[PDB]
């Protein structure tokens, strides 16, 4: 998709639920589809932001990231 | 009290165009105003005591009441500026205060005379009123508004006096009414008009 | 700014318009102008530089 | 080219003259007969009502429109507030005096001697009511002469011709006003010979 390669703040997510994710040393969103829930009101906000724009949890993504 | 809040205070007229002229400029700037459709027989109490001239409408914002709609709809256009409603150039700003004076002294008294005139005057007024309103017909081709391509207060003096068209028994007729009538399609349904129009004045539209 | 309007204005000169007069007005614009600063909202706007 | 269709006596035409001679506008006045200028000024004025201004492209009547033009175009010295709060005050205060007092003087000139007494004394008690307030500022609610006093200076100048006066109270804090404003060159070089002989000044 064109929707995996964006800046992690480019989803307009909310600041504390943006701050936990970003402050926990995440790099790109194409890993976010791969990010597991065991690795992480903070849960609710990752949930609707991904289901709004066509994103999702625990997905399967190989050959990533090559810059 | 009335001024005791950080908001306005307006004692409007439910049918009197002095209010409805103020309503459009009141809401066209996006401010939260209190509506009070009150009567001359029984207005609100604060409208009687703090209003030592006792007119309608009447606006009150933390310092004193304001009336005489040109004073009212000027205080809002000079204090709450965006969007703007009056030009910048003191030449074009002069006449823009001049057309308004040529409406409150030219097309107002045809409304009062039709409110208290004889049977022929209601036609004589309607005669002088209806035909001359077609006399300014070709104006609208050059400008989408009254000689000012942006929406401005001089247009707001027309539409409320164009919303009471059949209310006092009027209908247009002649060649080129499509130009002015089609123009009414461009102004009679704006947000500043649609959200501001009182349903009491709407029912005459059917 | 003077965008689509007459002369520009002062902050607390504006603050008497929104009626919440404080140093919020220096904030509302402050964080908003950051949002336009982000990418893909400045993608068309960036194109005017050189 | 800026001409003015001034009246010889009427306070309205004396109003605009104070604004012009104040700002320093280079103007030329054309007089009217008594309060009628020619029938030739109906083409640039379908109302035929004085005063009327003509500055090279523009026509204006109803001095409410005229005076704010010259204030809005010729900026200094300014004759209005600065922030929108007080301009509504001055713009409204002048609506009082042009509504209560000015038409009140109608029957004092154009009303029979019966009603002339009616307007005369009922107005006088109003005249000294704001009289103590002149101990707040020099002018009518201002520390510097502005548009709001523009309706009083040509108003006060008509006192002895109408027939009302100050006698004891209403003259102490009041008469200091006219002796402070009637000396400004703007009102000085505004005085026409027809409006001068009304009083000894």
């Amino acid at each position: 998709d064109p929707i995996l390669l964006r800046p992690v703040d480019d989803l307009e997510l909310t600041v504390r639920s943006a701050n936990c994710l970003k402050a926990e040393a995440i790099h790109y969103i194409g890993d976010l589809v791969q990010r597991t829930e065991v690795e992480l009101k903070s849960l609710t906000e990752i949930k609707d932001v991904l289901a709004s724009r066509g994103l999702s949890l625990g997905m399967r993504l190989e050959n990533w990231p090559p810059a | 009290a009335a001024n005791k809040r950080s908001v306005m205070t307006l004692f409007s007229g439910p049918t009197d165009i002095y209010s409805h002229q103020v309503r459009i400029v009141l809401a066209e700037k996006g401010v939260s105003f209190e509506i009070e459709h009150v009567e001359k027989d029984n207005p609100p109490q604060d409208l009687i005591d703090l209003n030592p001239n006792q007119s309608v409408p009447t606006l009150v914002d933390r310092e004193l009441t304001l009336w005489e709609s040109r004073i009212i709809m000027e205080y809002l256009d000079e204090r709450f500026p965006h969007p703007p409603l009056m030009p910048v150039y003191p030449v074009a700003r002069g006449e823009s205060r001049l057309y308004m004076h040529r409406i409150e002294k030219d097309w107002y008294t045809l409304m009062n005379t039709i409110i208290n005139g004889s049977a022929s005057e209601a036609d004589a007024a309607r005669k002088q009123l209806r035909e001359e309103l077609l006399a300014i017909a070709p104006v609208f081709g050059q400008k989408p508004y009254f000689l000012s391509d942006e929406f401005s207060l001089v247009d707001c003096y027309l539409a409320p006096l164009l919303w009471r068209l059949p209310q006092l028994g009027i209908e247009f007729s002649g060649p080129g009414a499509k130009e002015l009538k089609g123009y009414m399609t461009r102004v009679f349904e704006r947000d500043s008009f649609l959200a501001s129009l009182t349903e009491a004045e709407r029912e005459m539209r059917l | 700014f003077g965008i689509d309007m007459n002369t520009d204005y002062t902050l607390e000169e504006v603050g008497k318009q929104f009626d919440v007069t404080r140093e919020r007005i220096r904030q509302i614009e402050a964080k908003a102008l950051r949002k336009l600063r982000h990418p893909s909202r400045s993608e068309v706007l960036r194109s005017f530089l050189d």
